[PDB]
């Protein structure tokens, strides 16, 4: 359990792994987005990149598939996603290492989510923020990454949240090669599943009940080629919440509840899979990470807990 | 110059002892944060926060990557 | 608020001291030394907090630190505390 320092000068929130496991990037409240690769001869991280990337915290980072290069996208709360390309020929850990690519300005709300699509459906991406309204945006052109054209655009709540009242949202993408487009999308309380029908245009297909509260995380198990899919969130709730989706408008889907677990007694913030989805991380309020798994039955039961 | 507020996230923390009528900050090392409070009584403790992780990611080569609320640091599960 | 004065506890010359405080929450223990006269010599040993509304107090004699507790809603917590 050895830590790292990620040498940021306020709060970080959100790491996430890249395709092959060894990087990392680390965005942060200091409008800082820190790229940490893995050295194969020292075996610890360390800073490949670091840049002020845009004008407010950011709240949101995610890799792209390296079949379409080293593209990070950022989503942060002065309504801007800025897409972040690594130039080969630049010195390390110089801050022009990652070159500036677009500036998705169509939302007129500060964002919370940016997730990347699979490496099936093209270079596309979500966004969600404080304004109840979905955006993708498509890379169409091969010939140039920069010419971002946003192509559907669903709105998901009638009207935007208070000034006051605190609200989450959070996005997971389904990485089967053999289904039609999903797109699981978390508003507040709401927690609906998105599907690309047959004119191009997204329907709401399927909603998960549940969700007294807040949901601050989505993670869609990836599809490793089994009859059924999972879907974990964490609410503001103490429950860990499993769904079991059968698919069957090109495909009627039914949403069934796997496991309900109030083993944490306090708000899960992050709940996240395995490569395989049979490990199940889940961080709450209580300071200790509980790991899941599923034995001899498909109700999944607990595992080590890490403090 | 102008900067339009609006709340993020919201932690909440239970104290050690009920009927507290005032608290206080503590600056602590490596940005932590422990609250000095004052009870109805007048008695005075000193009540922890914790440290709440913020996300833990896992990977292809099974390793846990966990982030925490109030500090910079990441700590890191390796499979080995 | 309630100071009871207890005695056949301490061995050396000081004498015990149990306190209540005036909004009747907190049980606290003392050790005062006689021989000096400054605030130095009321000690405060232990406390134990969030007894609802105490009502009543009492000691044992026979055996040392036996401090019964009584509360409004009717529970006649009995516990140890030297």
């Amino acid at each position: 359990m050895q830590p790292f320092d990620s040498g940021h000068d306020d709060l970080v929130h959100d790491v996430v792994y890249d395709f092959y496991g060894r990087h990392v990037a680390t965005c942060s409240s200091d409008q800082h987005i820190k790229v940490f690769k893995l050295d194969k001869d020292t075996s610890n991280w360390e800073l490949s990149d670091s840049w002020r990337a845009h004008d407010s915290s950011i709240v949101a980072i995610d890799w792209a598939s390296p079949e379409y290069g080293r593209i990070i996208a950022s989503a942060s709360y002065d309504k801007t996603v800025k897409l972040w390309e690594e130039d080969p020929d630049q010195e390390e850990c110089s801050g022009r290492r990652w070159n500036k690519l677009c500036t998705l300005n169509d939302s007129k709300g500060s964002l919370y989510s940016v997730k990347f699509a699979p490496a099936h459906l093209g270079l596309k991406l979500a966004c969600l923020g404080n304004d109840g309204i979905l955006r993708l945006y498509d890379a169409l052109e091969p010939s140039d990454l920069r010419s971002w054209t946003l192509t559907s655009e669903m709105k998901v709540l009638s009207i935007p949240p208070a000034n006051h009242l605190q609200s989450d949202f959070c996005l997971s993408w389904c990485p089967s090669r053999f289904s039609p487009e999903k797109l699981a999308v978390s508003a507040l309380e709401q927690a609906i599943i998105y599907q690309r029908g047959k004119d191009g245009k997204l329907h709401v297909a399927a909603k998960l009940p549940g969700h007294k509260s807040l949901i601050r995380s989505i993670s869609w198990a990836p599809s490793i080629g089994r009859w059924y899919q999972l879907i974990a969130t964490g609410c503001k709730d103490g429950r860990i919440r499993i769904f079991k989706i059968t698919e069957k408008l090109q495909s009627n889907l039914q949403v069934e509840l796997l496991s309900e677990h109030d083993d944490h007694n306090g708000e899960v913030w992050s709940v996240s899979w395995n490569l395989t989805g049979t490990i199940l991380s889940s961080a709450g309020d209580d300071g200790k990470v509980r790991l899941w798994k599923a034995t001899y039955s498909n109700e999944f039961k607990c595992m080590s807990v890490i403090t | 110059n102008i900067e339009n507020l609006f709340v993020s996230s919201v932690h909440d923390t239970n104290t050690m002892y009920d009927r507290v009528a005032t608290f206080d900050y503590i600056p602590r090392s490596n940005n932590g944060t422990s609250l000095i409070c004052m009870r109805q009584s007048g008695t005075i403790y000193r009540m922890p926060i914790s440290e709440v992780c913020s996300k833990a990611i896992l990977n292809n080569r099974n390793s846990l990557l966990l982030s925490n609320f109030e500090n910079t640091e990441i700590d890191e599960i390796r499979v080995n | 608020g309630l100071i009871k004065k207890v005695t056949h506890w301490s061995y050396d010359n000081l004498i015990d001291y149990l306190s209540v405080n005036p909004t009747r929450d907190e049980v606290t223990h003392y050790k005062v030394d006689p021989e000096n006269e400054s605030d130095e010599s009321i000690i405060k040993l232990h406390t134990v907090k969030d007894f609802g509304s105490i009502t009543c107090l009492d000691y044992s004699e026979s055996e040392i630190g036996m401090i019964g507790v009584g509360e409004k809603n009717g529970y006649l917590r009995i516990f140890n505390i030297s």
